[PDB]
């Protein structure tokens, strides 16, 4: 679900990350705190702001092949 | 301008020593180097025995010129000399004596 | 192991009186601070 | 520096540069290794996101 | 670190003459020999020779000071006279 | 930021193993043409500049790598449409250093000597205090780009608190946009450009030292610091020395 | 005498040598001199335009000409330049559209106001 | 390796090679002044240290920034590109 | 036809023959074959 | 103990002490004090740096007024950020290699003590770079490490393409 403009906010999320998921930026940030940056944890929950992102640039190719075949 | 004096020695010496120096510089890999130094020694050979001025000397300008047009960019030069990369580097001290300029302040 | 030019010691005159006029000046500058925590206005004014 | 214009003798070099040099590049290929095998479909590309 | 001595010097120029081919002989390489004389050396022989022995000793010779050197104990005397050799 | 902080490392390093370099021989030169074979006489400076190059070719599995490709990458995943050019740019600056890693590494390690005799007679390793340093960092040009990756790449990462305007962020387009063609590229050109410099200097040296008038000329344009320098110094500085006086 | 500064000043010298001037980088360095650094020997006259011919001046290249020089260097930037300006007309287009913001793109959120809400927001 | 130098030149980098012969014990007057300088200013710096976020509260924040409007609005003042 | 083929021999034997040039240029790679092989079984 | 402190100050003293006492404690000496004291600032700035990691919250040092004249008020003001601390491991790192490296790069040299210096005195001024939070600082921090770039570049004086 989109994120409430106040949770937004109260999470310090940055500009450019405030998308249709940063509700799943917030859990990541937090393990990414607890654990120490390391690159071996936060897997789950890196993993699933990625797929998001999946989702998200698919809807843009999409409407970018919708753009190319009006013209 | 002699077919053969001191002078026309002391000149085509020269040169051949620097036709070796451009060879070396430009040349990276040794054996390559070999070759290209004996081609050269061949080629100075040849021209040895020219004997009348007008041709020796349009050889010696010719050899010149081409001289000139394969010298490299930057020379091989050993640290410790002038155009060297220690050149001049921890130069030790001249030892000397201090002159006096005041009679009250040293 | 280099070798060992010959000894010198630690304390110049010039080591003496920049760090006794430096460490003198700080003092002076607690010392007021100080003063004028208590006396509520500093010993120099 | 006996012998001049002739073949040279097998270099001395101590056992603890030989030793590090084992370990440094033991090391290198390993980690190089590791790495590949764990991110073989990233790094080659791969899963492509766009939709088939 | 590294010093090299007047022997030094001469045993490593009398090595690099030995391996020269041109040469006339062997063994009649002295101390005091003479390349153009003895050794019977071409006008550019001895200039490659003056060229191995700065290519040899690491040094760099001056046109006016490597045709001065005629004999084996000039260019000894003049390579042991570089500090840096 | 994230490829300044690993480039630091790797070049430190490799200016700690061409000091080391330069001090093994008794003449002390730092010219490329006259240092021959020395991998057999300094094995430990070899790995470890080996491992210095590497990283910065971006080798996979090492520290420039997690740098350099993403950041080539970023250029051809940018929203300005011009940038593709910068991305062939790039792209042949990477290849181009290979090159000249390559030609360094084999000319001082790979090559035949090109020294005097007593040089390689008297070629030695340096002393602890050289080598500990170059060990140090040799463990972090190889392992710090993976361990940290993370922190300045990350695909949510709040480390940095820059605010990047969310029009210009492209971090994810430049991930996800990107081909098989162009996110292998460059790994691919770099293998096989170091591979080939190997075997063209050990197998074909005259097309390196061919003797052509044209190419002469333009490598000597290159080596003078692409004749910027001579630019500088006659008309700039010359002539305002010439105006002061005036 | 060589250059034109050095011949602008014959007419201000009255009985002073006009030397010609040579760069003291270009003296061959093997000869001996009073001062090697300097490569100058006692007594030596000296130029009017002196402190631009001595060691400390600007160093001078001899490879090639001042003016051939130009050329390379005007003809690298140009060829450079212009080879990319050309590149960027033989350009792919991208395959996903630029990304988009709620709330009429974050215009709030970058400060922003009601009034004017095309100074400040994302592409929504 | 070394060359001789002039002994009269004092330098306070000490020359060429300096090496006193009681370098040790002065060594240990050094180092005791230097521990005694970093504690000192360590300790002497600490009042004058503090976080980057936390050291206000919110309401501080909003408060401020509703008196700020209260100031643009008794003043005649607009906001950036609102015209 | 070199005068100086004697001079220039050392150049190419022994320490500097082909096979010996690029001995050593892959340190501990037999070792990291081995250890990858042994990680690859440990993990599974 | 206060990291930033010790961070700003152990490369201060690293450069000024060999100044003021180089022929009273000699090369020996010299080098490995110079050395120690950029290895505990190196040490310092990892702790600082894993502390941050765990709480983005950094730490600001602010002491007394450069200028207060009209609407311009330029402080004294040092804090160590993300930014900042990702710079601080470049410099800190190097710095402390390039040290036990200068110990047997320079073994033979008669100028040891002002080289040491020197390094010292780049890293404290760049250190004051990375650190400073207005442009003020860092501007002085940009400047000093210029004229240490001049006096290193120069460091064989008698050089005079050195010069
Ligand atoms: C904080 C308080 C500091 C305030 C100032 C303190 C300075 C003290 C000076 C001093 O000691 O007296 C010496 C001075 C004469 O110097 P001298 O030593 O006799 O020189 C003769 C020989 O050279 C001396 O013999 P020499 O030939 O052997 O000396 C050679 C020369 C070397 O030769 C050179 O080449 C010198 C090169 C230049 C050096 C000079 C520049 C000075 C740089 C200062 C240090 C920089 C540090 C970096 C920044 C750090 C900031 C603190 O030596 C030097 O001069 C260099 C001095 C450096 C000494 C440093 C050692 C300090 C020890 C610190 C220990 C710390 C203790 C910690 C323990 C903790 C425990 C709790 O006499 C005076 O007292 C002068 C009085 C003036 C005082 C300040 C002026 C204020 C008023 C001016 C006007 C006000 C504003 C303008 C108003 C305009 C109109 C409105
Ligand atoms: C874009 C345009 C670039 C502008 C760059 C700034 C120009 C000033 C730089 C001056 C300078 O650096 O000259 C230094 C010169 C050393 O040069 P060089 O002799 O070649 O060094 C040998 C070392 N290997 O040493 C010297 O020659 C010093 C003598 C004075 C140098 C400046 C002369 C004034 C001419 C105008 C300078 C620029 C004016 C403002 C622009
Ligand atoms: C902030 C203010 C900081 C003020 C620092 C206090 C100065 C105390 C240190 C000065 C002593 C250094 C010295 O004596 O240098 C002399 C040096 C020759 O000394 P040496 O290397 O031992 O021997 C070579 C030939 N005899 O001769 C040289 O090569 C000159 C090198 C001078 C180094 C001076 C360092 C200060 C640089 C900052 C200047 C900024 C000015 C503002
Ligand atoms: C070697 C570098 C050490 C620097 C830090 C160590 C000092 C320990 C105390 C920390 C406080 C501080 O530094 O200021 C020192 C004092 C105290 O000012 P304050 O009101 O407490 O600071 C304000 C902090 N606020 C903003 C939180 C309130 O200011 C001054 O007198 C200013 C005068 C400048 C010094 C006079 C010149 C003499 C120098 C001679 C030049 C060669």
């Amino acid at each position: 679900p989109l994120l409430s403009q106040e949770d937004m906010k109260k999470h310090k999320i940055l500009l450019a990350y405030r998308d249709r998921c940063a509700a799943l930026l917030v859990p990541l940030n937090e393990c990414r705190k607890k654990n120490y940056y390391m690159p071996w944890a936060c897997g789950h929950e890196r993993h699933e702001y990625e797929m998001c992102e999946v989702a998200d640039f698919q809807r843009r190719v999409k409407a970018m092949d919708k753009l190319k075949a009006e013209k | 301008p002699v077919p053969f004096s001191a002078a026309n020695k002391k000149l085509v010496t020269s040169m051949y020593r620097q036709s070796l120096k451009l060879a070396r510089n430009w040349i990276s890999n040794r054996q390559l180097f070999r070759q290209k130094a004996v081609e050269i020694r061949h080629k100075f050979d040849q021209n040895a025995q020219i004997s009348n001025p007008r041709l020796l000397a349009r050889t010696l300008d010719e050899t010149r010129a081409h001289l000139y047009e394969f010298r490299h960019p930057d020379p091989i030069v050993p640290p410790s000399f002038p155009g060297g990369t220690k050149y001049e580097r921890n130069v030790p001290p001249r030892m000397e004596k201090i002159m006096q300029h005041n009679l009250y302040e040293p | 192991g280099p070798e060992l030019t010959p000894a010198v010691p630690f304390f110049q005159p010039y080591v003496l009186k920049w760090a006794g006029v430096s460490l003198g000046l700080v003092a002076f500058y607690q010392f007021n601070s100080s003063y004028e925590a208590k006396n509520g206005h500093t010993w120099v004014e | 520096n006996y012998k001049w214009n002739g073949p040279l003798p097998r270099p001395h070099v101590s056992a603890g540069h030989r030793i590090a040099t084992k370990f440094l590049g033991a090391t290198m290929f390993f980690w190089m290794f590791l790495r590949i095998k764990e991110e073989y479909p990233a790094m080659l590309g791969l899963h492509n996101f766009y939709p088939p | 670190a590294h010093v090299l001595t007047k022997d030094m010097i001469q045993e490593r120029i009398v090595a690099l003459l030995e391996s020269f081919d041109k040469v006339n002989d062997a063994k009649n390489i002295t101390a005091t020999a003479n390349l153009t004389s003895d050794l019977g050396l071409d006008s550019l022989d001895v200039v490659e020779v003056v060229m191995a022995i700065e290519e040899e000793f690491g040094l760099e010779i001056p046109d006016h000071d490597a045709d001065e050197i005629k004999t084996v104990q000039q260019a000894i005397d003049y390579v042991s006279a570089q500090p840096a050799a | 930021l994230f490829h300044l902080l690993g480039h630091a490392f790797f070049k430190a390093l490799l200016f700690m193993s061409a000091g080391s370099i330069i001090h093994s021989i008794l003449n002390e030169s730092q010219d490329i043409r006259t240092y021959g074979g020395l991998l057999s006489y300094l094995p430990y400076t070899y790995i470890c500049i080996t491992i210095a190059s590497l990283s910065l070719m971006a080798m996979p599995g090492l520290t420039g790598y997690y740098t350099k490709d993403i950041i080539i990458e970023s250029t051809y995943g940018s929203y300005s449409i011009s940038n593709y050019v910068v991305y062939w740019i790039a792209y042949l600056s990477a290849v181009l250093t290979c090159v000249y890693s390559m030609k360094i590494l084999y000319l001082t390690f790979y090559s035949n000597p090109n020294n005097n005799t007593i040089t390689y007679y008297n070629a030695h390793e340096s002393n602890i205090y050289i080598t500990l340093p170059m060990f140090i960092l040799a463990i972090f040009a190889m392992f710090a780009g993976w361990i940290l990756k993370d922190i300045y790449l990350g695909v949510g990462t709040d480390f940095v608190g820059t605010h990047i305007l969310p029009n210009n962020f492209s971090y994810f387009d430049t991930e996800f946009s990107i081909t098989q063609f162009y996110k292998l590229l460059p790994l691919i050109s770099a293998i096989l450009v170091s591979i080939l410099i190997v075997v063209l200097n050990e197998f074909f040296a005259i097309v390196f030292n061919l003797n052509n008038k044209y190419i002469n000329t333009v490598y000597s344009i290159f080596n003078q610091k692409l004749v910027s320098d001579q630019i500088l110094n006659h008309f700039i500085i010359f002539k305002g020395l010439v105006t002061s006086g005036n | 005498i060589r250059a034109s500064f050095d011949k602008a000043e014959e007419p201000m010298l009255g009985d002073y040598p006009d030397i010609d001037p040579f760069p003291a980088q270009l003296k061959n360095p093997y000869k001996k001199y009073d001062d090697q650094q300097d490569r100058r020997n006692l007594e030596e006259p000296l130029s009017v335009n002196d402190d631009l011919y001595d060691m400390w001046s600007p160093d001078r290249f001899t490879h090639f000409k001042n003016q051939d020089a130009l050329k390379y260097f005007i003809g690298f930037l140009t060829i450079f330049f212009g080879a990319s300006y050309v590149a960027t007309y033989f350009v792919p287009e991208k395959a996903a559209i630029p990304r988009e913001f709620p709330y009429e793109g974050l215009w709030k959120e970058s400060g922003g106001t009601e009034k004017s809400k095309a100074f400040f927001g994302q592409r929504s | 390796g070394r060359y001789p130098f002039p002994k009269d030149v004092i330098s306070m980098t000490g020359g060429w090679w300096a090496n006193p012969s009681n370098w040790k014990l002065n060594g240990l007057f050094a180092t005791g002044i230097a521990v005694g300088l970093a504690l000192w200013v360590s300790t002497a710096t600490l009042p004058y240290t503090r976080r980057r976020e936390g050291i206000t509260s919110e309401s501080d924040i909003s408060k401020w920034n509703a008196a700020a409007g209260v100031w643009r609005e008794r003043h005649g003042k607009i906001s950036t590109g609102e015209a | 036809k070199d005068p100086w083929a004697r001079r220039e021999a050392w150049r190419y034997q022994t320490n500097f023959t082909r096979a010996n040039r690029f001995k050593g240029a892959a340190p501990g790679f037999g070792i990291a074959v081995v250890a990858f092989g042994a990680y690859l079984a440990a993990e599974k | 103990y206060n990291a930033i402190s010790l961070i700003i100050i152990l490369p201060c003293i690293s450069w000024l002490f060999p100044l003021f006492f180089g022929r009273q404690l000699g090369y020996v000496f010299v080098t490995r004090m110079t050395s120690t004291l950029i290895i505990i600032t190196t040490l310092i700035t990892y702790y600082y740096f894993y502390q941050l990691l765990g709480n983005n919250n950094p730490i600001n040092l602010e002491l007394f007024n450069y200028l207060n004249i009209d609407y311009l008020d330029i402080n004294y003001n040092f804090e160590i950020d993300a930014l900042t601390i990702t710079m601080l491991l470049a410099i800190t790192t190097i710095s402390s290699m390039v040290h036990i490296y200068s110990i047997g790069y320079m073994e033979t040299d008669p100028h040891q003590v002002r080289f040491f210096s020197l390094l010292s005195m780049f890293t404290f001024w760049m250190i004051i770079l990375v650190t400073g939070s207005n442009y003020f600082v860092l501007f002085v921090g940009w400047e000093f490490i210029g004229v240490t770039s001049y006096l290193l570049i120069s460091f064989w004086v008698t050089r005079l393409q050195a010069m």
